């Protein structure tokens, strides 16, 4: 399910009532997280048991859920690139609810998109190098993209 | 909007006069990437449509080109009318700086169309080779016979039954065409006069050439040194071009466009792949455009001192030859360095260049701007302003306006009569829009000698434009960001998949450009070249059409040279600046 | 149906997916996970189309085509933003983990997922982090393994599983880390593991024998052919390079064998490219075997045959209809004698008579899938005619689909046809000596002998009709399971009766004819199969002729002193002593054959025939269907000193050279015409397909793609100077690039599939009409004969019962499908996927002579003793004793005949 903030705690635990607050109610077990716990390593760690414990059957959910848990991987480092949290979020956008097979996924990727929606700074801070795919190949002069 | 776009061209002015004049239904506009207004006409009204067109407001003045299209094996004619073989006729307005293309829709059994030669004169030679090539009748036609291949020949090459590959050399074939040379009647080539006033003499002026123009053959009839008549006979160096260009691919067809005029290079391979970016959808950057321009300007340099180091050699000064090919040795240095070959680099691709700059060509530019311009003055010193050169020059061969736009003359012929009309500045390609530079005009007469002092101009403002490249370098990449863009960079090809896989598909199969149609038109070094491009969403081309400016000068040949000397024929020939691949390609 | 396509307006059906609506318009869409033939899973995630609820609508939804029913009034966009930046993610995501391979991948300009990259227009890689590899599987020498390539699709388990019902093919493991391949290192035990290769859209299956000398598909010189190796006559593309018959791909028809052939018809090949082959005809004289061409060869041939006193011809089934009446010609129809022994022959025309006289229609391959009942009398399917096996398998699942299809689900909601269909099958009833292949499946298996598996035939046919002649002696369980198989084919819409010349008994046939035609009598849709032999057995026994042991008699007599063997080894009809014998005291033996031979050292005059690869003619399959196979390539064009003509142009010239004493190389349509003039029950192979002067547009059709490459270089080594393109005048092909291979040509014999950016066997989607349908504009291939009106009688013949005798053993045939067909043992490939041979003995018989499993024994037939291991057999009869028929010593004719002086070594 989605993560809400201080704002959305003032809110009832109905269906409808978080319906239209951006989540679900979902099991209505909900857990709080602190300011001493990083968001980043939180949602590296829901997607990396959300992708080892996903069924693989379909392409979207099974080849971009390991995506999702790398760039998750180089933001806990300080390794992120330029064109990481666009990827997040052009990964979740095709990862909807009948996007994929089933509808793991699209719950998969919801504390994603609210992670994303609600502590977008904690994201930028992991991203410290630019983007370097390739690398020099000695007598093969580089086609310099802009 | 991108300029690569299908459009049907239904807001031009032209159109509406065409359904204001013979009604809305008496023709069908195609919506084609050619950037010109495609319109379907029928046969019956292809001489009114044409008379129309020659005597609007401002006039469609120029028969730009005219051939034949077998569309029997084309499956993607969506919006065409039935046709196995069709006719285009491409015509230009200077005055509107537009240009239309008529097509003509044609069945197997009957293959008759109306001859254009009443309405634009140099219909001749392009009707002959659409018989030749297609088998298509143009009935009324003077003299309706091969162009390309021998009278004896079986078939017509361009129809798609036809087989392209060379047939098995046979020494029988050899000793009857010799017997057939040895043999060789002034009647069956149009002549007339076949020495009535016993004085006639009959020359043969080639087929072997001691000069770098090719080979091909005049029969020259004469009262004295005096041309009364003179048929042409060409061929002599026809090689399939555009049969090859159904027979490659999209990429691999690019050392072809090289050897179409031999003296022009690159230039050559920039109306090709303009085309067929045209068709992929790319829209290169501005540095490759800059490339792009560096390089024409720098082979369309090489050409014109090979011209003008030519013409003063026919003259009878032996010297400036000399001198303007070691200039041609520093040009072939810089593109040796760039290219990595000296006159046929095939170097242009589809979406950009082959390889970036190496690192140091801008020295070797410096070194040819530095040397350049006082080896010039040299040449024009000491060869151009003597009074023999200009006495066998100057009124020699001279024709107007009227007469460059009746035989579709283009280039430096065309401009040497006062009309103003350049590729570069009418239709801009390939960012000629950045660029500061003129045009050089003639007074209104065509000599040889105009012609050569225009060429010598169009070099100094070529060096102006490599001068204005050389202080201004934009910084990026040399291949476009396309998913058709052939090939992909080559690192990227090394360690992506992605790129490998379109690299692995674009170099073996080939890139699918989808089925359009498309055209590109640049001022070539010998005139004006084009590029018509039919593609069927294959991997190769299903039509490629090549417009070149000498098969136009090589017709007007006969009409400017009548009354004249044999010495003046030389000197007409070595003013033209042609060579004999552009003619036959 | 009605859809709406980027506002263009398109009829459709509208029971189809709209990915097949949309393909079979000609329209692009990405996809991996749908096959034709599979069905549909959803899993890919490629297909995706913006629908849109009404005619005005913005935001629309994405969704899959092949999940989305083509309904009437469907508003759908392909080409709309959202849907190509979904597909091109898609395809990225698949990019991610998928291997640098390319170069050296054999699938490589093969490759759907190279096609559906480029389509997608994704070139640009933006993925940094690590790829997953996977170890390699040993799949045996076959297939050959490489999961690194895999893109998940689950086609294979689909294909392998639910289609070709295999059981040692799977899916482990879970997320990215799915595994496709065996639980261990083995050999892919199901007869169709060759269709693989094919049905992975990547590299991870590929052809083993081709993959050893490889070559990419833009470098092979294809042809349409039909393939030589048994008798169902699958469509198949033989594609060559330098001179060797490289690969063999599926060729589609969608009357016989659409996407799918069987193992032996994909890998037995290797016989074409052995060294041993006779490339020029060769004379002995003494004991010299001096070389000839082709000139002084039919010159000497002619004149020896001009002063023998009688020259007679013996044909083979493995000929063609052309090489076989070109030697019936030769010597005349008196003469002329099958290569055939008698009881083969006679079982042969009583399957043709039961085929085109019975008054019950025989169907098609692809027809037999639509079937609710089967019935296999004696017949080995698996081992004989695999692709009818698997056709079988395809009606019997056809209960699971009738069930689904019941309950508001499609045919290519595949997954929902399993779920209700969980174990309810249509009713298969096997019978053979043994166990077969199909008993996983089959509702019931008769393990018996061949006289009580046509006392079983007899007495189904007498409890479906009291007309039939009754049996008596059927013991009371047996008699309940005839009344269950009874139930079950008086029940079913269209039962079928499939039954062939395999098991070695006329009565087998008989019972078979007699359930059509009982099933025939109530009103049922009844259908009948007639497995035969060889390639061209059908045709062979239209043509008829003398069996082998009369023209063995004409030998051994003296009334014939020359014998002209076209094509036919002649053990496997005859003992191996006589036919030596003969051929001994035959003063001529002229053998025109492409395979070396044993008979070849007795021959006076051998003519080097060419294989299929080097040769057209017409085959008759096993439902009476003529087709024709063209040639691959010319065998002179790298050895210029070859001399390897067809075997209708060697025996038409050499009847030209023995009347008028000059040579005549003839044309094939020449000898189409003779044929249709002289024998009007072979008069319909004239529309089998076009003659040479057909063409499209004025040019011909092309053996090879656009693409060829080498063609300056390729024969370099021998000279400089570029041959001669080799001149095709017998069909309608070139062996150049110069033709047409365009999927909108008007023409039905289409040599490969290729489409502008479809490089894999997808293509064929667009040589269709619709997809997985027929090919347009009809499918090659016409029916030699209708349905007749009235049928036969009853046959009255009921066979006793199996009483085993002491001291004599009766022969049981166990069919291989590698190493039964001769052709096929040939091949290199084949000698490690065959068995070794081993004779299959009864416990009890065991128990009898004391031998345990493993003991050789000898056993002595024709004066000539042999040994062989012993394996124990269970499901074997006592007095009987099993033996592999068409292997090396053990011919085909053996079965059905007693066996003498069975002791151990
Ligand atoms: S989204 Fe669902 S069906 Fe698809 S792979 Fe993930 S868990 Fe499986
Ligand atoms: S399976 Fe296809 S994409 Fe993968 S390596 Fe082979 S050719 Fe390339
Ligand atoms: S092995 Fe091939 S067919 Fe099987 S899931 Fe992988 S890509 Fe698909
Ligand atoms: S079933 Fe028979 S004809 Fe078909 S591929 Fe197999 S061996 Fe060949
Ligand atoms: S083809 Fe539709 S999701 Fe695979
Ligand atoms: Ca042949």
């Amino acid at each position: 399910t989605d993560f809400l903030t201080e704002a959305h705690l003032d809110l009832p635990m109905e269906f409808e009532s978080i319906g239209k607050a951006g989540s679900r109610l979902g099991t209505a077990l909900a857990m709080a997280v602190d300011h001493e716990i990083n968001m980043v390593s939180l949602v590296r760690n829901l997607e990396e048991f959300f992708a080892r414990e996903s069924c693989g059957w379909c392409t979207p959910c099974r080849d971009g859920l390991p995506w999702s848990v790398k760039i998750l991987r180089a933001l806990e480092r300080g390794e992120g690139q330029p064109g990481d949290i666009e990827t997040l979020e052009q990964l979740c956008r095709f990862l909807g609810p009948g996007k994929t097979f089933c509808a793991h996924a699209p719950g998969a990727v919801e504390p994603l998109q609210s992670a994303i929606k609600y502590f977008r700074e904690e994201f930028e801070a992991g991203i410290k190098q630019p983007f370097s795919n390739t690398h020099l190949i000695n007598g093969i002069q580089p086609n310099l993209l802009k | 909007e991108p300029a690569w776009q299908t459009r049907d061209h239904l807001d031009d002015p032209v159109i509406g006069e065409l359904r204001n004049r013979f009604g809305p239904d008496a023709f069908t506009v195609q919506a084609t990437r050619t950037g010109v207004p495609v319109v379907w006409i029928k046969r019956e009204q292809l001489l009114e449509v044409g008379d129309f067109l020659k005597k609007l407001p401002k006039p469609y003045v120029m028969l730009f080109d005219l051939h034949g299209m077998d569309e029997r094996l084309r499956t993607h004619r969506e919006g065409l009318p039935a046709a196995d073989f069709s006719v285009f006729y491409h015509l230009i307005s200077i005055d509107r700086n537009r240009d239309i293309m008529l097509k003509v829709a044609l069945a197997e059994n009957d293959l008759h169309v109306p001859t254009f030669t009443k309405l634009f004169p140099n219909a001749n030679w392009y009707e002959r080779e659409t018989w030749d090539l297609f088998g298509i009748t143009f009935d009324g036609h003077p003299n309706l016979r091969r162009i390309m291949m021998p009278q004896t020949w079986k078939g017509h090459p361009l129809r798609k039954d036809y087989p392209a590959r060379a047939t098995e050399f046979s020494p029988f074939e050899l000793t009857k065409a010799k017997q057939d040379l040895e043999m060789e009647k002034p009647e069956e080539w149009g002549m007339k006069r076949g020495t009535e006033n016993e004085d006639f003499m009959f020359l043969n002026l080639g087929p072997n050439h001691p000069s770098a123009h090719g080979a091909f053959r005049i029969v020259l009839q004469l009262d004295g040194e005096e041309i009364v008549d003179c048929v042409p006979d060409i061929g002599y160096h026809h090689r399939g071009a555009e049969k090859m260009g159904e027979r490659q691919s999209w990429h691999s067809y690019i050392p072809y466009t090289d050897r179409i005029e031999y003296l022009g290079g690159c230039v050559n391979e920039m109306p090709y792949v303009l085309a067929v970016e045209k068709l992929a959808g790319i829209t290169v950057p501005d540095r490759v455009n800059v490339i792009r321009v560096m390089l024409s300007e720098l082979f369309r340099i090489n050409s014109h001192l090979l011209y003008i180091s030519t013409f003063i050699q026919d003259v009878g000064a032996m010297t400036p030859v000399f001198f303007a090919f070691t200039d041609r040795q520093k040009i072939y240095d810089l593109v040796e360095a760039i290219t990595g070959f000296r006159m046929h680099p095939a170097w242009f691709r589809i979406g950009g260049v082959a390889h970036d700059l190496p690192r140091g060509w801008d020295r070797l530019l410096r070194e040819f701007l530095d040397w350049m311009p006082k080896r010039l003055a040299s040449y024009e010193k000491a060869a151009l302003q003597n009074t023999i050169l200009k006495g066998r020059s100057q009124g020699v061969a001279a024709y107007g306006a009227k007469e460059a736009l009746e035989w579709g003359t283009t280039g430096a012929g065309l401009r040497a009569t006062g009309i103003d009309f350049d590729v570069r500045k009418a239709r801009p390609y390939s960012g000629y829009e950045n660029f500061d530079f003129e045009i050089p005009v003639g007074g209104g007469v065509s000599d040889c000698y105009t012609r050569v002092m225009l060429k010598v101009e169009e070099l100094r403002q070529s060096l102006r434009i490599l001068e204005q490249c050389l202080n201004n370098m934009p910084e990026g990449p040399f291949k476009a960001d396309h998913p058709l863009t052939t090939p992909p960079p080559k690192e990227r090809t090394l360690q992506h998949i992605e790129t490998l896989i379109t690299h692995f598909l674009q170099v073996s199969w080939g890139p699918v450009m989808p089925a359009n149609e498309s055209f590109q038109m640049i001022e070539a070094t010998k005139g004006i070249n084009s590029y018509y491009l039919t593609s069927d969403g294959s991997t190769m081309s299903y039509r490629t059409r090549i417009r070149t400016p000498s098969y136009a000068h090589l017709q007007q040949i006969p009409a400017a040279i009548r009354g004249s000397l044999v010495s003046d024929l030389i000197v007409y020939l070595g003013s033209i600046d042609f060579v004999m691949s552009d003619v036959d390609r | 149906a009605t859809i709406h396509v980027d506002g263009k307006e398109y009829e459709v059906n509208g029971a189809d997916n709209l990915l097949e609506a949309c393909l079979s318009l000609g329209l692009d869409i990405p996809y991996f996970c749908w096959h034709p033939a599979l069905g549909s899973v959803g899993a890919c995630r490629q297909c995706a189309v913006k629908q849109y609820q009404n005619a005005e609508d913005t935001r629309g939804r994405l969704v899959m085509s092949c999940m989305t029913p083509a309904s009437d009034g469907t508003f759908i966009s392909i080409d709309d933003e959202e849907a190509k930046q979904f597909r091109e993610s898609v395809v990225e995501w698949l990019m991610t983990n998928h291997p640098h391979d390319c170069p050296v991948c054999e699938e490589g300009g093969n490759c759907h997922l190279q096609d559906m990259t480029v389509m997608t227009g994704h070139s640009f890689r933006r993925y940094r982090f690590t790829k997953r590899t996977h170890r390699n599987q040993d799949l045996g020498p076959f297939i050959s393994h490489e999961m690194n390539r895999c893109i998940a699709c689950y086609r294979c388990v689909r294909y392998y599983k639910d289609y070709a019902g295999g059981t040692d093919l799977g899916v482990y493991g879970a997320h990215d880390n799915v595994y496709f391949g065996r639980p261990e290192d083995g050999t892919l035990e199901s007869e169709f593991s060759g269709n693989l290769v094919e049905i992975c859209p990547t590299g991870v299956f590929t052809d083993k024998t081709h993959s050893e000398r490889y070559n990419r598909k833009w470098d092979m010189q294809f042809a349409p052919s039909i393939c030589q190796q048994c008798s169902i006559g699958c469509n198949i593309s033989p594609g060559e390079r330098y001179g060797e018959l490289r690969r063999i791909e599926n060729r589609y028809n969608g009357t016989v064998n659409h996407y799918f052939l069987c193992d032996r018809g994909r890998f037995g090949y290797g016989y074409v490219n052995l060294k041993d082959r006779p490339r020029q005809p060769v004379q002995r004289r003494g004991d010299d075997f001096i070389t000839l061409n082709a000139e002084q060869a039919m010159q000497g041939a002619a004149d020896i045959l001009r002063q023998s006193k009688k020259v007679i011809g013996i044909g083979s089934p493995r000929a063609s209809v052309e090489s076989n009446f070109a030697l019936r010609e030769l010597v005349g129809e008196e003469n002329f004698y099958t290569g055939i022994a008698h009881g083969e022959q006679e079982r042969l025309q009583l399957a043709l008579k039961v085929l085109r006289e019975g008054g019950i229609y025989t169907p098609a391959l692809r027809e037999i899938e639509s079937y609710d009942a089967v019935l296999v009398l004696g017949e080995d399917v698996t081992q004989t005619g695999a692709r009818v096996a698997l056709a079988v398998r395809q009606a019997v699942k056809g209960k699971a689909r009738e069930m689904a299809a019941a309950q508001k689900v499609a045919d290519w909601q595949i997954a929902a046809i399993l779920n209700i269909g969980q174990r309810a099958k249509h009713p298969l009833f096997v019978t053979n000596v043994d166990d077969t292949r199909l008993d996983d499946i089959a509702a019931w298996t008769y393990r018996a002998p061949v006289e009580d598996q046509a006392r079983l035939g007899f007495a189904i046919a007498h409890a479906l009709d009291n007309s039939a002649p009754a049996v008596d002696g059927i013991e009371p369980e047996l008699q309940s399971k005839i009344d269950v198989i009874v139930q079950a084919l008086a029940g079913a819409k269209k039962p079928l009766i499939i039954s062939g010349t395999n098991a070695g008994s006329l009565e087998v046939i008989q019972a078979a004819a007699n359930v059509a035609k009982a099933l025939k009598g109530r009103g049922a849709d009844v259908g009948i199969t007639m497995i035969a032999r060889s390639v061209n057995s059908m045709g062979l026994g239209i043509m008829g002729g003398g069996s082998l042991e009369e023209a063995l008699t004409e030998l051994e007599t003296g009334r014939a002193d020359a014998v002209v063997v076209l094509e036919n080894d002649l053990h496997r009809h005859a003992s191996a002593t006589r036919v030596n014998a003969a051929l001994a005291k035959a003063p001529l033996v002229m053998v025109v054959d492409h395979q070396r031979t044993a008979i070849m050292e007795n021959a006076h005059l051998v003519l080097s025939a060419a294989s299929f690869a080097e040769s057209d003619g017409t085959v008759i399959n096993n439902e009476g269907r003529a087709q024709r196979f063209f040639q691959v390539y010319d065998p002179a064009y790298y050895d210029s000193k070859t001399v390897m003509l067809e075997s209708w142009r060697w025996l038409h010239s050499l009847h030209s050279t023995l009347l008028s004493r000059e040579v005549d190389w003839t044309q094939l349509d020449h000898v189409i015409d003779a044929v249709v003039a002289k024998i009007p029950e072979l008069a319909g192979i004239k529309d089998a397909a076009p003659d040479a002067t057909f063409r499209i547009r004025g040019q011909k059709l092309a053996r090879e793609p656009h693409r060829y490459s080498g063609r300056t270089a390729m024969r370099a080594n021998i000279s400089v100077h570029e041959p001669r393109q080799p001149q095709d005048i017998d069909t309608m092909f070139t062996f150049s690039m110069e033709g047409n291979n365009q999927p909108t040509a008007h023409r039905s014999q289409v040599p490969f599939a290729w489409a502008p950016g479809w490089n894999s066997p997808q293509a064929w989607n667009k040589f269709q009409d619709e997809v997985g349908g027929k090919l347009r504009f009809g499918d090659p291939g016409v029916r030699l004969f209708e349905t007749s009106e009235n049928g036969l009688d009853y046959f009255t013949s009921v066979p006793a019962r199996f009483q085993p005798q002491d001291g004599k053993w009766r022969i049981a045939p166990y069919y291989h499908l590698f190493g039964s067909d001769e052709l096929s043992q040939r091949a290199p490939v084949f000698q490690s996927r065959m068995p070794q041979p081993y004779i299959k003995l009864n416990p009890a018989d065991a128990a009898k002579l004391g031998v345990n499993a493993g003991t050789r024994v000898s056993f002595s037939y024709d004066g000539n003793t042999v040994t062989l291991p012993v394996e124990i057999a269970e499901g074997l009869t006592a007095g009987q004793v099993g033996l592999p028929m068409g292997m090396s010593g053990i011919a085909p004719v053996l079965a059905g005949a007693h066996l003498e002086d069975l002791k151990e070594a």
